[PDB]
C-alpha cells in the first residue's frame, strides 16, 4: 500500500555540477542569491534590502 | 534530547575542504557557538552552528550524503 | 529523453506530472513541504525532498532550497507546473543558469507575456485583435488618463500587470474615484505581487471566455488544439470549463488559431501556453497569456487525444511537435469541475481531514486528485482537491455522466463545493450552453427583505 | 425509448447498466438479492426490488420473482446482462410472452446458438471457418467417434453443448479413456447445466483467442467494431484483455468483419453479441458465439467511442443502427485488467470486507466496479469486484498506465489478484504481445524438487 | 415479537376477490393454520397463512402496495 511507505533516503552519488559564480550570499539576512540579480540590483540584497560593497568602478 | 537539523538542502560535508579535518567528531562535546558541519548548496559552503550545549552523542548523516530541509542531523542529550 | 526531473509544485498537477513521467520512463523526485509529507504524488515518487517549512515563501517558493534538490538527485530538468514558481521569469534564468533546463518557455517571455501589458502590445504588433484601453501603462497625466476612458467608452476596469490570481483588479464606475481607485489598486499590487504597474482597459459586460491551447516547440513550430470556455466564474475564478465551446464554428476556430499559431512562431514561443481571449458578436480581443499549462488542460487532452505534459516533456528533451495541425483532431465534447475546500455559500477555506472518499469511476469519467482517507487537508495552500471531468459525444451526454459522477462522488469532513456544481448542472441556461461570464455572478443574486 | 427497465444481474454490470441508464434518461429499477442490499447500483437506483434469498437458484434465477418486479413496478423491459439469466433462452421467450421486452437477442437465436455445434453448423452454412471436428453431438457409435478422431487428428477435447463457464470440458490424450472421459464429462454436464449434449472438436495446441464484436439491429443491419484478444487465461478464465489484437492488419479486419456482419443478418440477429475465433498462421475458426453483452466491452467502447449499453437499449427501443460501418473507427490500443476476490497463488475465493480502498483515476485509466470501504465481499456469487482499463495510444502507454494505476491501486481486507497482475504487467513476451492462449498457463510452471 | 414476510415478490392484496372481505382484520387474531392475506403474480393469486398463533398486532403494509421477498408484512406479538 502506498499510502504507508518506507521513506527512503537519497542515493550520494548522484551528482550535478553547478557553475560556481552564479550564487552568492547575503550574510545579513542569509538568503542565497543569485549573482546576476544582485548584481543588477546594484549589490543591493532584495530579500533585506542591506546593501554591500560595490566596485569603485 | 535535542535533535540540531539542517535548515536548508544541499550536499553534507564534514570537513569544510576536500582534505581537512571535520570540524566536529563523536565524543568531543560541542558549545553553542561552534560549526558542526557544511551543508554546500551552489559551491556556496556554508555552516551549521549548534544550540544547545551537549555531548556528541551522535552523527546520523555521512559526508557526501544530501540532506533535505529540517533533515535531522545530530542528537544533543 | 530527460534523464531525470523534478516535480517543483504540489498536488494534482504534481500528481498528474509523476503518471506522466512514470509513463515516459522519466524517474521522479518530489520536492515537498514539511506539512506535505504524506501527499499522494509524494509516496508514489522515487525520491522525496523537503525544501521548507509550511508557508508558502519559506519552503515552495524557496527558489535556492528547489535548485538545490535538484542539483544534489542530479536531475537535468525541472516541471514547476501551474502556481508556485509557474511565471517567476527571474526563476526560469535561474534554473537556465544554473544547468538544468526550465520546462517550459524561455525565461525571455515569461518576461515580454507577464507584463499584461507588452503582451498586449506584441500581440497587436502580431495581428491578434485586443480590447480598447490605455496601450500602455497608466502614468500621472490624469488628463490623460480621462481623455482615454472617454475614448473607449466607461465604465473601465483597473488591472494591474504583475497581478494575479483574480486578485488586484477594481472597477472605476467614474473619474470620482478614479485616482483614488488607481491609487489603492497600485497599492495592493505592491503589497502582494511587489509590483506597481497598473494599466487602464476598457469593461466588456457580456462576454464569453475563451481560450485557445496552442503548443509549439520552439523551433518554427506552433500547433492550435481544441478551443475553451471558461465562462462559469466565481470572483472572476474558474468553476466550471467546457472544452470545445458552443457555437464556436470551425471557420473561427481555425480563423483564430492560424494567428496563434503565427504569434507563437514570431515570439519562437516554447512550452504549452494558452491565449485567453473574450468573445462578443463573433469577435476576439486578447486579454493575457498563460505560458504555463493551465489547470482545464484536460478539457483538450480528452477530446484532442493527446497529453499535453508528454508534449511538454518530449519539447524540454528538444524533440520538435510530433503532432501537425491537420492530424490533431476535436472528437466530441468535454466538461470539467473543479472540486474546492470551500464552504458552498461562504466562499471560505474549510480544511480538515477526509474521513471517507469515493471516486466516481464509470465511463468516460476522469478523476484527477490527491485526496483520499485520512488525508488532512493543510490549511496553509490553495483550496483545490481534485479536477473531475465528464467526456461525452456531446454536451448532454457529457453533462448527464457529470451528473451521475456527482452523484456518486461522497467526500466527507470537509465541506466542499458539490451542491453548487449539481445546482450549476441542471441549471436551464448552462445546459443550453452559451452563458455569459457574469452569469453565475448574476444568478448569487442580491439583498431580500 | 424505453419509459424504465429492470437490472436482472448484480454487480459491475448492474451498475456500468444504471450509468448507462441514467444518462439516457431510462429510470432504473434495481432487482437484489438480501444479501446484496448495500450494493452501490442498488442504492444509485431509483427503485429496489428483493427477490430471494443469498443463493443464485433461490433468487437471482428466480425467473418468477423477476416477472413480479418487473410488472409490479411498470416496466416495459429488462437488462439481463451477462451470466445469471444472460443466455437462457426460456427466460428470453417468458419476457417476451409475459408482455416486456428482452434486451438482447430474440428467444430463437438464443436457442439456436447456445447449442455450440448447432450455432457451429449455422456458421459453416453461412461462410464462417469452422474448427474440424464431429460436426454434430456425439452418439454411441464408438467406432465412428475413432473414425473422426483419427480424421481430425489427435489430441482431441470434449466440450458439453450446453456447458459454459469455462468447465465441463476434458481433454481426451487417446482412446483408451476415451469412453470414460466422454462419461464423466456428460454426467458432469448432466449434473451442473442439465443438459448432457457433448461433442467433439478438434484440439489446437498453439491458438491465440480472438473475438469480434458485432452491433445488429436485427432489421437487416449488422455491423463489426474493433477486435479483442483474451490470450491470457488461467483454467479457461480470461484475465488480461487487449483490444485490438496485436498483428491484425485492418485486412484480416475488415475481412473476417465482413462475414460476420453477413451472418448476423442471416441469423437475422438483434442486440449486440461477439463471435469467439481461434487464430494461427492467418486463420480463423470459430468456436463459440456468447449472444450478450461480454465482460470485456469496454475495451472496444474506449478504442471506437461508442458506448455499447447505450445501443442494445436503443436497439431494444426499436431504433435502428445510428452507426455505418465506415463511420466506426478503431483510434488506438486498449488494455484490461480484471479484479478478482481469489488467492493470487491458490485461487480459491477470499471474500471479506474492504477496509481501505482507492481508485486509481489519472487520464486513461477506467474504473469499473461497485466495491467501497465497508463493503462485505458475499461469498455467493461470482469474485469478480472490477473491470479496470486503461486506454493508450499504443500498447506501450497502455501497458505503462496500467502499471502505474496498479501501483496506486488499494484494496486491503481480502487478497486479490494484483500481484498476478503487476508480474503479467511486467513479463517481456507480454509486453512484446502475442502470446498463445496458454503462456499463462505454461508460466505456471509444474512440480519442483 | 414474530413477523411474517412475503415469501415472494407480486401486488399486495388483502381481499380475495375485487369486492370482497378482507382474510384478516386488525384486532381479531389469527392461528396457524389461516389465509393472512393474497399477493398477486402473473394473475395467479397466491395466499400467506401464519405460522405462529397470536394476535395481529397490525398490518405493515396496504392492499394494492407491491411487496418484494421477504418484505415484512404482518408482526405477531
Ligand atoms: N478587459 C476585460 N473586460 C471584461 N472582463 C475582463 C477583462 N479583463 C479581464 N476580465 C475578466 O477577468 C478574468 C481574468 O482576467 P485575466 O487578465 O486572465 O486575469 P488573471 O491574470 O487574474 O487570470 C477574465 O476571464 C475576465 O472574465
Ligand atoms: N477447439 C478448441 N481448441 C483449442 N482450445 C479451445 C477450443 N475450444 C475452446 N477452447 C478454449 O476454451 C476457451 C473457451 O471456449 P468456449 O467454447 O468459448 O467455452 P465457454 O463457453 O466456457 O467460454 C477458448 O477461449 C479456448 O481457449
Ligand atoms: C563542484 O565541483 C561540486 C562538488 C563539490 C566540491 C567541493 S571541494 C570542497 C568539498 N569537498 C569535497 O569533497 N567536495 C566539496
Ligand atoms: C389484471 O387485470 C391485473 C390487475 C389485477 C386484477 C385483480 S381482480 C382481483 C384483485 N382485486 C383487485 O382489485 N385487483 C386484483
Ligand atoms: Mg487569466
Ligand atoms: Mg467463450
Ligand atoms: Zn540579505
Amino acid at each position: 500500500s502506498w499510502i504507508e511507505r518506507i521513506k527512503s533516503n537519497i542515493t550520494p552519488t548522484r551528482k550535478a555540477s553547478i557553475p560556481e559564480g552564479v550564487w552568492t550570499k547575503c550574510d545579513s539576512c542569509g538568503q542565497v542569491l543569485y549573482r546576476a540579480e544582485l548584481e543588477r540590483n546594484l549589490e543591493v540584497c532584495p530579500k533585506c534590502d542591506h546593501h554591500m560593497r560595490m566596485t569603485a568602478r | 534530547g535535542h535533535i540540531v537539523r539542517s535548515p536548508m538542502v544541499g550536499t553534507f560535508y564534514r570537513t569544510p575542504s576536500p582534505d581537512a579535518k571535520a570540524f566536529i567528531e563523536v565524543g568531543q562535546k560541542v558549545n553553542v557557538g561552534d560549526t558542526l558541519c557544511i551543508v554546500e548548496a551552489m559551491k556556496m559552503m556554508n555552516q551549521i552552528e549548534a544550540d544547545k550545549s551537549g555531548t556528541v552523542k551522535a552523527i546520523l548523516v555521512e559526508s557526501g550524503q544530501p540532506v533535505e530541509f529540517d533533515e535531522p542531523l545530530v542528537v544533543i542529550e | 529523453m530527460l534523464d531525470k526531473i523534478v516535480i517543483a509544485n504540489r498536488g494534482e498537477i504534481a500528481l498528474r506530472i509523476l503518471r506522466a513521467c512514470k509513463e515516459l520512463g522519466i524517474k521522479t523526485v518530489a520536492v515537498h513541504s514539511s506539512a506535505d509529507r504524506d501527499l499522494k504524488h509524494v509516496l508514489l515518487a522515487d525520491e522525496t525532498v523537503c525544501i521548507g517549512p509550511a508557508p508558502s515563501v519559506k519552503s515552495y517558493l524557496n527558489i535556492p532550497a528547489i535548485i538545490s534538490a535538484a542539483e544534489i538527485t542530479g536531475a537535468v530538468a525541472i516541471h514547476p507546473g501551474y502556481g508556485f514558481l509557474s511565471e517567476n521569469a527571474n526563476f526560469a534564468e535561474q534554473v537556465e543558469r544554473s544547468g538544468f533546463i526550465f520546462i517550459g518557455p524561455k525565461a525571455e517571455t515569461i518576461r515580454l507575456m507577464g507584463d499584461k501589458v507588452s503582451a498586449i502590445a506584441a500581440m497587436k504588433k502580431a495581428g491578434v485583435p485586443c480590447v480598447p484601453g490605455s496601450d500602455g501603462p497608466l502614468g500621472d497625466d490624469m488628463d490623460k488618463n480621462r481623455a482615454i476612458a472617454k475614448r473607449i467608452g466607461y465604465p473601465v476596469i483597473i488591472k494591474a500587470s504583475g497581478g494575479g490570481g483574480g486578485r488586484g483588479m477594481r472597477v472605476v464606475r467614474g473619474d470620482a474615484e478614479l485616482a483614488q481607485s488607481i491609487s489603492m489598486t497600485r497599492a495592493e499590487a505592491k503589497a502582494a505581487f511587489s509590483n506597481d504597474m497598473v494599466y487602464m482597459e476598457k469593461y466588456l459586460e457580456n462576454p464569453r471566455h475563451v481560450e485557445i491551447q496552442v503548443l509549439a516547440d520552439g523551433q518554427g513550430n506552433a500547433i492550435y488544439l481544441a478551443e475553451r470556455d471558461c465562462s462559469m466564474q466565481r470572483r472572476h475564478q474558474k468553476v466550471v470549463e467546457e472544452a470545445p465551446a458552443p457555437g464556436i464554428t470551425p471557420e473561427l476556430r481555425r480563423y483564430i488559431g492560424e494567428r496563434c499559431a503565427k504569434a507563437c512562431v514570431d515570439i519562437g514561443y516554447r512550452g504549452a501556453g494558452t491565449f485567453e481571449f473574450l468573445f462578443e458578436n463573433g469577435e476576439f480581443y486578447f486579454i493575457e497569456m498563460n505560458t504555463r499549462i493551465q489547470v482545464e488542460h484536460p478539457v483538450t487532452e480528452m477530446i484532442t487525444g493527446v497529453d499535453l505534459i508528454k508534449e511538454q516533456l518530449r519539447i524540454a528533451a528538444g524533440q520538435p511537435l510530433s503532432i501537425k495541425q491537420e492530424e490533431v483532431h476535436v472528437r466530441g465534447h468535454a466538461v470539467e469541475c473543479r472540486i474546492n475546500a470551500e464552504d458552498p455559500n461562504t466562499f471560505l477555506p474549510s480544511p480538515g481531514k477526509i474521513t471517507r472518499f469515493h471516486a466516481p469511476g464509470g465511463f468516460g469519467v476522469r478523476w484527477e486528485s490527491h485526496i483520499y482517507a485520512g488525508y488532512t487537508v493543510p490549511p496553509y495552500y490553495d483550496s483545490m482537491i481534485g479536477k473531475l471531468i465528464c467526456y461525452g459525444e456531446n454536451r448532454d451526454v457529457a453533462i448527464a455522466r457529470m451528473k451521475n459522477a456527482l452523484q456518486e462522488l461522497i467526500i466527507d469532513g470537509i465541506k466542499t463545493n458539490v451542491d453548487l456544481q449539481i445546482r450549476i448542472m441542471n441549471d436551464e441556461n448552462f445546459q443550453h450552453g452559451g452563458t455569459n461570464i457574469h452569469y453565475l455572478e448574476k444568478k448569487l443574486g442580491l439583498q431580500e427583505k
